[PDB]
Protein backbone atom coordinates (compact mmCIF):
# COMPACT_ATOMS: atom_id res chain seq x y z
CA UNK A 1 0.00 0.00 0.00
CA UNK A 2 2.83 2.33 1.14
CA UNK A 3 1.58 4.46 3.12
CA UNK A 4 4.50 6.37 3.74
CA UNK A 5 3.85 8.20 0.22
CA UNK A 6 0.87 9.67 1.73
CA UNK A 7 2.17 10.56 5.06
CA UNK A 8 4.61 12.07 3.58
CA UNK A 9 2.42 14.30 1.72
CA UNK A 10 0.82 15.06 4.71
CA UNK A 11 3.31 16.43 6.66
CA UNK A 12 5.63 17.79 3.60
CA UNK A 13 3.45 20.06 1.88
CA UNK A 14 -0.32 19.27 3.22
CA UNK A 15 1.03 20.73 6.71
CA UNK A 16 4.44 22.73 6.94
CA UNK A 17 3.71 24.41 3.24
CA UNK A 18 0.75 25.09 3.52
CA UNK A 19 1.19 27.28 6.87
CA UNK A 20 4.77 28.18 5.70
CA UNK A 21 2.94 29.98 2.45
CA UNK A 22 -0.28 31.30 4.18
CA UNK A 23 1.88 32.81 7.30
CA UNK A 24 3.85 34.89 4.21
CA UNK A 25 0.62 35.53 2.08
CA UNK A 26 -1.48 36.73 4.50
CA UNK A 27 1.01 38.73 6.85
CA UNK A 28 1.78 40.51 3.45
CA UNK A 29 -2.34 41.15 3.71
CA UNK A 30 -2.13 42.57 6.88
CA UNK A 31 -0.73 46.27 5.92
CA UNK A 32 3.07 49.37 4.98
CA UNK A 33 6.46 47.85 3.55
CA UNK A 34 8.53 47.99 6.92
CA UNK A 35 6.79 46.71 9.35
CA UNK A 36 5.88 43.11 7.71
CA UNK A 37 9.15 43.13 5.62
CA UNK A 38 10.80 43.21 9.17
CA UNK A 39 8.99 41.61 11.59
CA UNK A 40 9.49 38.17 9.65
CA UNK A 41 13.08 39.24 9.89
CA UNK A 42 13.83 38.05 13.34
CA UNK A 43 11.76 35.01 13.16
CA UNK A 44 14.15 33.03 10.77
CA UNK A 45 16.50 34.05 13.48
CA UNK A 46 14.02 32.11 16.20
CA UNK A 47 12.44 29.63 14.72
CA UNK A 48 15.66 28.43 12.86
CA UNK A 49 16.69 24.80 13.19
CA UNK A 50 12.90 23.85 12.52
CA UNK A 51 12.74 23.27 9.52
CA UNK A 52 15.57 21.33 8.93
CA UNK A 53 14.54 18.07 6.97
CA UNK A 54 16.45 15.44 8.77
CA UNK A 55 14.80 16.19 12.14
CA UNK A 56 11.17 16.53 9.97
CA UNK A 57 12.10 13.30 8.71
CA UNK A 58 12.97 11.97 12.20
CA UNK A 59 9.51 13.68 12.81
CA UNK A 60 7.63 10.81 10.35
CA UNK A 61 9.28 8.58 12.40
CA UNK A 62 8.02 9.26 15.89
CA UNK A 63 4.31 9.46 14.32
CA UNK A 64 5.86 6.08 13.31
CA UNK A 65 6.66 5.17 16.63
CA UNK A 66 3.11 6.28 17.60
CA UNK A 67 1.77 4.15 14.84
CA UNK A 68 3.65 1.07 16.05
CA UNK A 69 2.50 0.97 19.28
CA UNK A 70 -1.50 1.68 18.35
CA UNK A 71 -1.03 -0.49 15.60
CA UNK A 72 0.64 -3.36 17.67
CA UNK A 73 -2.11 -3.48 19.90
CA UNK A 74 -5.22 -2.93 17.95
CA UNK A 75 -3.67 -6.08 15.50
CA UNK A 76 -4.03 -8.53 18.59
CA UNK A 77 -7.35 -7.13 19.33
CA UNK A 78 -8.43 -8.33 15.64
CA UNK A 79 -5.83 -11.04 15.47
CA UNK A 80 -6.28 -13.35 17.81
CA UNK A 81 -9.82 -13.89 16.54
CA UNK A 82 -10.41 -16.89 14.26
CA UNK A 83 -13.82 -17.83 12.54
CA UNK A 84 -12.97 -21.26 11.75
CA UNK A 85 -9.60 -23.29 12.49
CA UNK A 86 -7.00 -22.01 9.64
CA UNK A 87 -5.75 -24.14 7.08
CA UNK A 88 -3.01 -26.30 8.29
CA UNK A 89 -5.37 -28.66 10.53
CA UNK A 90 -7.72 -29.90 7.38
CA UNK A 91 -7.76 -32.40 5.07
CA UNK A 92 -5.75 -32.14 1.36
CA UNK A 93 -9.34 -32.93 -0.54
CA UNK A 94 -10.53 -30.13 1.86
CA UNK A 95 -8.72 -28.02 -0.28
CA UNK A 96 -9.17 -29.38 -3.12
CA UNK A 97 -12.79 -29.01 -2.85
CA UNK A 98 -12.92 -25.44 -1.49
CA UNK A 99 -10.52 -24.08 -3.87
CA UNK A 100 -12.15 -25.76 -6.96
CA UNK A 101 -10.64 -27.63 -9.74
CA UNK A 102 -9.29 -30.77 -7.90
CA UNK A 103 -8.76 -32.73 -11.37
CA UNK A 104 -8.89 -36.05 -9.98
CA UNK A 105 -11.54 -37.97 -7.23
CA UNK A 106 -10.69 -41.02 -5.47
CA UNK A 107 -12.17 -43.03 -2.25
CA UNK A 108 -9.31 -43.58 -0.18
CA UNK A 109 -8.93 -39.58 0.66
CA UNK A 110 -12.45 -38.86 1.20
CA UNK A 111 -12.60 -42.05 3.23
CA UNK A 112 -10.04 -41.41 6.16
CA UNK A 113 -10.79 -37.54 5.43
CA UNK A 114 -14.26 -37.41 6.99
CA UNK A 115 -12.48 -40.08 9.07
CA UNK A 116 -10.48 -37.79 11.12
CA UNK A 117 -12.91 -34.66 10.18
CA UNK A 118 -13.35 -33.15 14.09
CA UNK A 119 -17.33 -32.33 15.34
CA UNK A 120 -17.96 -28.97 16.37
CA UNK A 121 -25.70 -20.41 15.36
CA UNK A 122 -26.96 -23.63 16.27
CA UNK A 123 -27.58 -23.81 12.22
CA UNK A 124 -24.11 -24.59 11.00
CA UNK A 125 -23.68 -26.62 13.71
CA UNK A 126 -26.34 -28.52 14.05
CA UNK A 127 -26.28 -29.63 10.01
CA UNK A 128 -22.73 -30.06 10.05
CA UNK A 129 -22.60 -32.45 12.71
CA UNK A 130 -25.34 -34.75 11.38
CA UNK A 131 -23.89 -34.27 7.88
CA UNK A 132 -20.84 -35.50 9.23
CA UNK A 133 -22.18 -38.29 11.01
CA UNK A 134 -23.55 -39.38 7.88
CA UNK A 135 -20.63 -39.05 5.68
CA UNK A 136 -18.58 -41.17 8.29
CA UNK A 137 -21.44 -43.51 7.78
CA UNK A 138 -21.81 -43.93 4.35
CA UNK A 139 -18.05 -44.63 3.99
CA UNK A 140 -17.84 -47.19 6.75
CA UNK A 141 -20.87 -48.67 4.56
CA UNK A 142 -18.62 -48.80 1.50
CA UNK A 143 -15.82 -50.46 3.18
CA UNK A 144 -18.46 -53.10 4.44
CA UNK A 145 -19.38 -53.01 0.84
CA UNK A 146 -15.68 -54.18 0.20
CA UNK A 147 -16.28 -56.80 2.37
CA UNK A 148 -19.14 -57.82 1.04
CA UNK A 149 -18.06 -57.87 -2.57
CA UNK A 150 -14.90 -60.17 -2.03
CA UNK A 151 -16.88 -62.57 -0.37
CA UNK A 152 -19.39 -62.86 -3.10
CA UNK A 153 -16.20 -62.90 -5.61
CA UNK A 154 -14.62 -65.98 -3.55
CA UNK A 155 -17.75 -67.60 -3.23
CA UNK A 156 -18.70 -66.76 -6.81
CA UNK A 157 -15.49 -68.90 -7.88
CA UNK A 158 -15.73 -71.52 -5.73
CA UNK A 159 -19.80 -72.09 -7.39
CA UNK A 160 -18.48 -71.97 -10.87
CA UNK A 161 -15.40 -73.93 -10.58
CA UNK A 162 -18.06 -76.45 -9.22
CA UNK A 163 -20.61 -76.20 -12.30
CA UNK A 164 -18.42 -75.99 -14.77
CA UNK B 1 1.22 -42.71 -27.20
CA UNK B 2 1.86 -43.42 -23.45
CA UNK B 3 4.93 -43.20 -21.14
CA UNK B 4 6.08 -45.37 -18.31
CA UNK B 5 8.49 -45.02 -15.94
CA UNK B 6 10.20 -47.86 -14.52
CA UNK B 7 7.93 -49.22 -12.30
CA UNK B 8 4.46 -47.98 -14.95
CA UNK B 9 2.78 -45.88 -11.85
CA UNK B 10 2.61 -42.72 -13.91
CA UNK B 11 1.03 -42.90 -17.10
CA UNK B 12 -0.34 -40.63 -19.85
CA UNK B 13 -2.37 -41.30 -22.96
CA UNK B 14 -4.70 -39.77 -25.42
CA UNK B 15 -8.14 -42.53 -25.54
CA UNK B 16 -9.78 -40.66 -28.47
CA UNK B 17 -8.39 -36.76 -27.87
CA UNK B 18 -8.28 -36.11 -24.36
CA UNK B 19 -5.53 -36.43 -21.69
CA UNK B 20 -5.95 -38.95 -19.31
CA UNK B 21 -3.64 -40.01 -16.68
CA UNK B 22 -3.84 -42.42 -14.17
CA UNK B 23 -2.02 -43.23 -10.68
CA UNK B 24 -1.94 -46.79 -9.10
CA UNK B 25 -0.53 -48.10 -6.36
CA UNK B 26 -0.67 -51.58 -7.20
CA UNK B 27 -3.09 -53.27 -9.02
CA UNK B 28 -6.22 -51.79 -8.46
CA UNK B 29 -6.12 -48.06 -9.81
CA UNK B 30 -6.53 -45.76 -7.04
CA UNK B 31 -6.71 -42.14 -9.39
CA UNK B 32 -7.93 -41.19 -12.14
CA UNK B 33 -8.00 -37.62 -14.34
CA UNK B 34 -9.00 -36.19 -17.05
CA UNK B 35 -7.24 -33.35 -18.62
CA UNK B 36 -8.42 -31.81 -21.36
CA UNK B 37 -11.08 -29.46 -22.29
CA UNK B 38 -13.47 -29.97 -25.48
CA UNK B 39 -15.63 -27.27 -26.05
CA UNK B 40 -18.77 -28.99 -25.06
CA UNK B 41 -17.98 -30.53 -21.58
CA UNK B 42 -19.73 -30.25 -18.21
CA UNK B 43 -18.04 -30.53 -14.83
CA UNK B 44 -21.07 -33.05 -13.49
CA UNK B 45 -19.69 -35.22 -16.67
CA UNK B 46 -15.93 -35.67 -15.84
CA UNK B 47 -16.61 -36.33 -12.05
CA UNK B 48 -19.27 -39.44 -13.31
CA UNK B 49 -16.37 -40.60 -15.56
CA UNK B 50 -13.80 -40.71 -13.36
CA UNK B 51 -15.37 -42.49 -10.26
CA UNK B 52 -16.13 -45.53 -13.48
CA UNK B 53 -12.70 -45.41 -14.06
CA UNK B 54 -11.86 -46.24 -11.29
CA UNK B 55 -11.41 -49.59 -10.15
CA UNK B 56 -9.02 -52.79 -11.65
CA UNK B 57 -6.53 -52.52 -14.38
CA UNK B 58 -7.81 -55.74 -15.95
CA UNK B 59 -10.92 -54.32 -16.76
CA UNK B 60 -9.89 -50.95 -18.05
CA UNK B 61 -10.07 -52.59 -21.29
CA UNK B 62 -13.54 -53.37 -21.20
CA UNK B 63 -14.47 -50.01 -19.01
CA UNK B 64 -12.39 -47.87 -21.79
CA UNK B 65 -14.86 -49.36 -24.54
CA UNK B 66 -17.78 -48.81 -22.70
CA UNK B 67 -17.72 -45.18 -21.47
CA UNK B 68 -15.45 -43.85 -24.87
CA UNK B 69 -18.75 -45.63 -27.26
CA UNK B 70 -21.34 -43.50 -25.86
CA UNK B 71 -19.70 -40.36 -25.73
CA UNK B 72 -19.93 -40.29 -29.77
CA UNK B 73 -23.29 -42.11 -30.21
CA UNK C 1 0.02 10.72 18.50
CA UNK C 2 -2.09 13.80 17.82
CA UNK C 3 -0.75 15.57 21.13
CA UNK C 4 2.47 15.67 19.20
CA UNK C 5 1.36 17.05 16.17
CA UNK C 6 -0.21 19.98 18.59
CA UNK C 7 2.92 20.41 20.24
CA UNK C 8 4.32 20.48 16.54
CA UNK C 9 2.37 23.05 15.16
CA UNK C 10 2.35 25.29 18.55
CA UNK C 11 6.02 25.22 18.04
CA UNK C 12 6.17 26.13 14.83
CA UNK C 13 3.12 28.98 14.79
CA UNK C 14 3.94 32.72 15.39
CA UNK C 15 1.53 33.44 18.33
CA UNK C 16 3.84 32.66 21.24
CA UNK C 17 7.18 33.54 20.51
CA UNK C 18 6.35 36.78 19.04
CA UNK C 19 5.51 38.51 22.28
CA UNK C 20 4.58 42.67 22.45
CA UNK C 21 7.88 43.99 23.27
CA UNK C 22 10.22 43.04 21.31
CA UNK C 23 7.78 43.72 18.35
CA UNK C 24 7.80 47.41 19.54
CA UNK C 25 11.17 47.54 19.42
CA UNK C 26 11.95 46.46 16.21
CA UNK C 27 8.84 48.31 15.09
CA UNK C 28 9.71 51.84 16.63
CA UNK C 29 12.67 52.38 14.23
CA UNK C 30 10.35 53.34 11.39
CA UNK C 31 6.63 54.04 13.02
CA UNK C 32 6.05 55.29 16.30
CA UNK C 33 1.93 55.26 16.33
CA UNK C 34 1.64 52.84 18.83
CA UNK C 35 -2.36 52.00 18.77
CA UNK C 36 -2.39 50.60 15.10
CA UNK C 37 0.76 48.74 15.69
CA UNK C 38 -1.02 46.90 18.91
CA UNK C 39 -3.88 46.68 16.10
CA UNK C 40 -1.32 44.77 13.49
CA UNK C 41 -0.11 42.09 16.40
CA UNK C 42 -4.08 42.04 17.50
CA UNK C 43 -4.28 40.79 13.53
CA UNK C 44 -1.27 38.56 14.13
CA UNK C 45 -2.85 36.45 17.34
CA UNK C 46 -5.90 35.78 15.79
CA UNK C 47 -4.60 34.36 11.86
CA UNK C 48 -2.45 31.95 13.97
CA UNK C 49 -5.19 30.72 15.80
CA UNK C 50 -7.55 30.32 12.92
CA UNK C 51 -4.38 28.29 11.20
CA UNK C 52 -3.77 26.25 14.26
CA UNK C 53 -7.38 25.30 14.61
CA UNK C 54 -7.58 24.43 10.70
CA UNK C 55 -3.90 22.13 11.19
CA UNK C 56 -6.09 20.42 14.16
CA UNK C 57 -8.56 19.53 11.20
CA UNK C 58 -6.85 18.38 8.80
CA UNK C 59 -4.42 16.09 11.65
CA UNK C 60 -7.93 14.78 12.91
CA UNK C 61 -9.33 13.87 9.19
CA UNK C 62 -5.75 12.27 8.11
CA UNK C 63 -6.05 10.42 11.64
CA UNK C 64 -9.15 9.02 10.69
CA UNK C 65 -8.09 7.71 7.32
CA UNK C 66 -5.19 6.29 7.89
CA UNK C 67 -7.47 4.17 10.91
CA UNK C 68 -9.89 3.17 8.22
CA UNK C 69 -6.95 2.21 5.31
CA UNK C 70 -4.97 0.45 7.65
CA UNK C 71 -7.89 -1.81 9.18
CA UNK C 72 -9.38 -2.31 6.32
CA UNK C 73 -5.78 -4.00 4.60
CA UNK C 74 -6.13 -5.87 7.86
CA UNK C 75 -9.03 -6.87 7.21
CA UNK C 76 -8.10 -8.33 4.22
CA UNK C 77 -5.02 -10.00 5.22
CA UNK C 78 -7.46 -11.58 8.27
CA UNK C 79 -9.68 -12.76 6.00
CA UNK C 80 -7.41 -14.52 3.54
CA UNK C 81 -6.37 -16.35 6.15
CA UNK C 82 -9.59 -17.29 7.42
CA UNK C 83 -11.93 -19.82 6.67
CA UNK C 84 -15.76 -19.77 6.37
CA UNK C 85 -17.93 -22.85 6.90
CA UNK C 86 -20.59 -22.24 4.48
CA UNK C 87 -17.94 -23.23 1.68
CA UNK C 88 -17.31 -25.81 3.54
CA UNK C 89 -21.17 -27.16 3.91
CA UNK C 90 -21.18 -27.03 0.25
CA UNK C 91 -17.95 -29.01 -0.59
CA UNK C 92 -19.66 -31.92 2.26
CA UNK C 93 -22.44 -31.78 -0.11
CA UNK C 94 -20.47 -32.82 -3.31
CA UNK C 95 -18.80 -35.38 -1.29
CA UNK C 96 -21.95 -36.92 -0.31
CA UNK C 97 -23.29 -37.00 -3.65
CA UNK C 98 -19.66 -39.15 -5.05
CA UNK C 99 -20.34 -41.08 -2.06
CA UNK C 100 -24.14 -42.00 -3.42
Amino acid sequence: TDTYNSISNFIENELTALLSSDDYLMDDLAGPNEVCRLLKAQVIEKRKDAMSRGKQDLLSKEIYDNESELRASQSQQIMELVGDIPKYSLGSELRNRVEGEPQSTSIERLIEDVLKLPQMDLKVLSEYSNLRKDLILKCQALQIGESKLSDILSQTNSINSLTT
Amino acid sequence: DLDLDLESSMVSFFVKDIKVELFVKQNEIVSCSILDDIHDFSQNNKSKWEIALLGSLDDLELKLNHSFATIFK
Amino acid sequence: SEQLLHNYVSDSLLTTLISFQEFKQQLQSYTSDEQQLQHWYELLQARDARVTSELEARIKQFFITLRSRLLRFLESEQLSHSLSLETLIDALYKINDLLQ
